[PDB]
């Protein structure tokens, strides 16, 4: 096999999030996020592994040997790693909402589209045949949702209509079943058609103008003006930590990963960005 | 104080009589509420002894026993093999944590001498053969846990989680 | 996406442009185009709609002018340039609502023709005010820019 | 722990403040305030950091090196910073109230919603895990509040009912009358629901038409007319300052932040905006 | 979200239909354009006394009102001035019945019996600082509706 | 000290005063007075700065460079401005009185509230820490007033009862007939609990309907009718003028603000509104 | 004037007989009213010597000890190992800071020479094992803040704030 | 079934024994909680008949009788003279209406034929001469409300509420 077990997990942005990519000038930001191939935000597996590696080496300074085994070395780039991350897949971005004669009044909802769920199902289905990863309720819900493709669907059967991010009017309909809350927030999840979901999601991302100021006369410096995208709080990405069979891998997964709730991802940590809560999909859902 | 004990969960029907009392006090962690077992404990570096399943201390970090820890005491006929030791309820290794614990707890472990005559090659064992899972709920989680059939009606899922969430390692020897 | 709303803005502007015949009416409508979208998105769509209709003086003459304008493109709006400009803006809004399937052209054109029905039209608007405010913003901003560009400052 | 010190603090607006996020593509006339990921006002911690840093560089010119260390150099930074700011979460905005009939009547009140408390709870939960700090008093009070998340409540008062910002009638409910205060002020605090809170809080902001007058004839110059959102006085935000251990961070936390009471955030400083008082939750609660 | 404009629409439907002669409509429009600024400056209780003093609250006009609260086929009859003032009084009372400021049974039971219009006014007095704050937008809406749907003399 | 000089002052309205607040659709006054964050009138420091800057620029045409330095440039700002105006808090509005329980018959009186005093105290407390100047006299006066909060309070008189603005009845208590009147006037000052203070202050304002008459026939123009709002003459607003260390700041505080008494605040100047007298606290108390 | 004596608050019981003036003067800078402890003193660059607990001076600014400021004088058995100093009350590091002070005090502190014969590697120490707080409350606040058990039935409050408040640094030899 | 009985509050003590049931059900619509008497039902059109006090059927809207609401069916010497009736829980003219009801209710009324041999020229009558207040408090306001004088100390409130809350119209005959 040589990938013996896989642990899926979610990634909830606690603060805003900036995992950066190649700065350029064509997309009129200056510093975007990491688009996958469909323009959705995604955390590359390299960024995930590196950030988590650094966090763990700082936190558990003794297991440095175990961490260097599972995640790899840097002074001995001879033996490969026993563990890998998949690129974090955007799962549900939070969107603002204005209810339209709907029972429970919400001011924000989670939003997904159908490509995002197709990729999530790809991951789950692919890792399912490992005899350790069952969680068949999860892919059950994903599949019953994907069956209803082509319609703005809501996993809370009361909205029936909404305005998302103060610009997009979507007329919803319920999944004809209850399909219990995938993400344990008390907030409805909305799966939208792809064309409109991309609009809603691109408008859910934060875009900030930033400046550098001279400390003397409090006036902006020349050329000191740019902009950058953050992924909002509350955002959920999905990935899997694939491991091989060894016993450093076992000791890793048994005590490194039991105690790994919050992690620092991406850049701009001094600005506060990058805090993240890792939810292991073996207890929730 | 708090005295609690760890019951092992293999398929073999030796788990029935392994205790005197179930409740004792008002302090329990391995609860179950509409979704299944919470705070299932996992002992690493040990192994089930399926022929009268007990815990032999291996040195392998790929070996473990998924069982549950509930207040009580062993049979009032133990403490020769049984590993009694107290942890501050945070250096445990538990799964599906519903809520925290009181930072202090003594624990009974069904243990056995390593019996240095057998080559401890171990075997990863799941819990399947749903006829075997049934009565091993009946004499464990229907006997120790009585809150079945009053709030747990969809028992099929309380069997299902046990199927995959309760795996372990044995001696095959 | 709302790219259609620039075609819509252009044709509606051509209407209410070649309708207002005196140039003072044009400059008044320019001032309306500027300030009324600001008011719509600062105060709300319903308050600003009440304000508009109150200053448009919807009589039978004005309303047949509006309806023929929906249809003809030869109509001409007369009558006290302030009022004629507020009515031009009312037409801009109603034209969006029609040409985008929020109000039905039949229901609306009926409602401008009778008096028991003006109230029900206003009620129907109130019931869809979130949707109208959300969807009409790009259109209104385009109209505001068009007026700034094509009508001379006063 | 990941952080040596974790210092949560409040931000009481002493005068109105205007933090930036300049004019958009639609509201080309407005200078809006900095917005959240769900529409509320916030101070992006880049602005917090720039403002506090520029202030500290002058109030403590002998400790310019303790500051460059913790808050990052700016001439030729050879390394990263040791201190972080999390973005400022609106905690409680003030609102004008018309109390129907109760104990000696109030003319304004502190208005907070539930979603804002949930964000504060996320902050307090994350940093209590990444650092040896435990804010169990604040977390305790905030969870006692969050238990009542389906209704409008009131803290350290009763009021039974009120008319906030002269447009919204709310029917309140005293929490438990045993619960001590959060912000040790006298005026009550209403934890409104989120649908009604969004509207009350949008009413508490201050849009302002401003003009630029020709000096030599006292008429508005062509073009000089714009709007500006402010955030009232008495407004309370909530942020955290976090630091890694470096013996400059110890000094910082123990010398700088003990002598940090008033700062100036945001812009429009000439017209008296931006004066702010930091409150160091460590000694408010 | 503004339901005072909705409530205003309902009240305006009622009064606009309950006035037969067009001069009565136009007189109501003038009352609408004037009494809102009056109630802002001078306050609620002075303006209320003004209105009810120019309304001619006999048991006939009050009957037409009490029916107007439910009828949809009632009619305000009298002189243009009296009926305009009574229509505005109905505007105000209709706001108070909705919004639960005054119990509708109390308002009716008082409009019927003369020995209780004084108690109506006493309750109105006790509540005046609340009414004067709440009713502002309702009355501005009624003003806009009047100057939209009715013409001038 | 963050600020070189800090100069609190009082604005006394010589004539009626109209600083405009911009008109909206739901407004009920065509031209409304600028309002505070809790309903009272104020003067946004934008208006103060522009007013006083124009006045100075034309009255001190030799010191143009000092003005432009401390109050920013008009033609090309290559730097900030060293001078800062805080928004003018309404200090005390005059109100009609009818005496009961008294001896000396007054025709009017000064009215202020506890909330206005708390805002003034915030101003003072912050400006003392942010500068080399302490205001212990004004601070102690305001604090010994604020000790008596809740209770309506007369300062220098013995009224013990009164009817303010014809409608509101207050039973006063004499604070102390040895506290020097902050107001330099000889008329008493009442400090009122706020629930009633806001009503009194709303009835003190002056509303005025104007018309526009056609200039070919003495009959009005269609649409030429509106209302206006003024604060009465003899109203007092409290503000602060703050300066960052400079040489031009010394000249400003040295012989501009010592030759600066009467200005023209706001609009409606052709109607003779807005003649204002500044009275620096450095010499008024 | 108004003297002040510094009660270090470590886990150890080295606070046994150290204060003579219980009150004597006017008050304590540390107070206890409805918000737990107020005006706590924190001495940095100093570790503790919990074996005969007396602040040893290191130089590392990352070592600190948080205690209270009673108005006392030491035992008439001192002036040799204790430190004492007169400083203007606004140099002081105070947390839970509530009110102003006398602008000048004579602070006495349990002090100890470094013993330069074994390199000091100090280690943080939090206060757990709630029996430790349960006897330190009686060991200091009972003698000083007898107000406790006289006003605050929420000894749980003046207990939990203690636990989450007084950390310090121990020599660890 | 939820069914109450309305007892009016005249100034006569002809209300002593006119029922066979005190509590009847579970809640008394008329509540007395530190603010006086509440949910007091006003019944218009009916004047009182102090000579065998009953509600005469009058057609004038000015005439009315006020009283309280309690549960049951009275005295079992009836069902020929009373107005029973079944109301949808909101058609009641209650004052200071505290809470809501269960969408329906059915109450009883002391009803009379008008005996049209004398002109019913009614007159209003209020409750003054506090002696009556006291004898009805001891008489009716405690025989059904023993809660008073057990918890309520502000009986004076519900005392003075008798004067202020109950006008009604006597036939004068």
């Amino acid at each position: 096999p040589y990938y013996a077990f896989a642990e899926p997990f979610f990634i909830h942005a606690i603060t805003h999030l900036h995992v950066g990519s190649g700065s350029s000038v064509e997309e009129e930001i200056a510093l975007p996020f990491q688009r996958d191939e469909l323009g959705y935000p995604t955390i590359y597996a390299s960024s995930l592994k590196g950030a988590i590696k650094s966090f763990l080496l700082k936190e558990f300074p003794d297991k440095r040997d175990v961490i260097y085994k599972v995640l790899g070395e840097d002074e001995n780039p001879e033996e490969a790693s026993l563990g890998t991350f998949l690129d974090a897949i955007l799962f549900a971005i939070p969107s603002r909402i204005i209810e339209i004669d709907s029972a429970k009044p919400y001011v924000w909802v989670y939003v997904t589209t159908y490509e995002l769920l197709k990729k999530v199902k790809l991951y789950l289905d692919s890792i399912s045949q490992l005899s350790n990863a069952s969680f068949s309720n999860l892919k059950n819900k994903i599949d019953t949702i994907l069956a209803k493709e082509g319609k703005n669907i809501t996993l809370d059967s009361d909205l029936k209509s909404a305005i998302l991010n103060e610009d997009f009017y979507v007329e919803l309909e319920a999944l004809n079943n209850k399909i219990p809350s995938i993400i344990n927030a008390g907030v409805p999840l909305l799966v939208l058609e792809d064309s409109i979901g991309r609009e809603v999601i691109n408008r859910s991302l934060i875009r900030v103008r930033r400046i550098r100021i001279d400390r003397d006369k409090k006036v902006v410096e020349t050329g000191g003006l740019w902009s950058e995208e953050y992924v909002p709080m509350k955002t959920i990405f999905f990935s899997v930590l694939l491991g091989k069979e060894s016993k450093e891998s076992a000791i890793f997964a048994s005590c490194i990963l039991r105690n790994l709730r919050y992690v620092i991802l991406g850049g701009k940590e001094t600005i506060g960005k990058g805090i993240v809560e890792l939810r292991w999909v073996k207890d929730v859902i | 104080s708090t005295q609690r004990e760890y019951v092992f969960i293999p398929i073999t029907n030796s788990i029935t009589i392994d205790v005197k009392i179930t409740i004792g006090g008002s302090d329990h962690i391995t609860n179950i509420d509409e979704r299944g077992i919470h705070n299932v404990l996992v002992i690493t570096g040990y192994a089930v002894d399926e022929k009268n399943g007990r815990l032999v201390p291996t040195l392998d970090p790929c070996d473990y026993v998924k069982g549950i820890l509930v207040a009580g005491t062993p049979q009032q006929a133990q403490s020769n093999d049984f590993l009694t030791l107290k942890l501050p309820a945070n250096k445990l290794y538990l799964i599906r944590k519903k809520g925290n614990i009181s930072d202090d707890l003594k624990i009974y472990i069904p243990y056995s001498s390593p019996d240095a005559r057998n080559s401890m090659k171990t075997k990863p064992v799941s819990i399947s053969d749903d006829t075997i899972v049934n009565n091993i709920i009946k004499e464990v989680f229907d006997k120790i846990y009585n809150i079945t059939q009053k709030e747990k009606v969809k028992i099929e899922k309380v069997k299902e989680d046990i199927k995959e969430l309760f795996s372990y390692y044995a001696l095959e020897q | 996406l709302y790219e259609e709303d620039y075609k819509l803005a252009l044709e509606a502007f051509k209407k209410v442009f070649n309708a207002l015949t005196h140039y003072g009416a044009k400059q008044a409508f320019r001032s309306r185009a500027r300030d009324l979208v600001e008011e719509i998105y600062n105060s709300g769509f319903i308050p600003t709609f009440f304000y508009i209709i109150s200053k448009a003086e919807l009589n039978s003459d004005s309303l047949d002018s509006l309806i023929s304008l929906f249809s003809s493109d030869n109509a001409i709006l007369r009558g006290s340039d302030e009022n004629v400009s507020y009515s031009a803006y009312l037409f801009i809004i109603l034209y969006y609502l029609i040409k985008r399937g929020i109000i039905e052209q039949k229901f609306l054109i009926q409602a401008l023709r009778c008096e028991k029905t003006r109230l029900d039209l206003i009620d129907k608007l109130y019931n869809l005010a979130p949707i109208i405010s959300a969807k009409i913003r790009t259109y209104l901003l385009a109209i505001k820019r068009l007026s700034e560009a094509l009508i001379e400052a006063r």
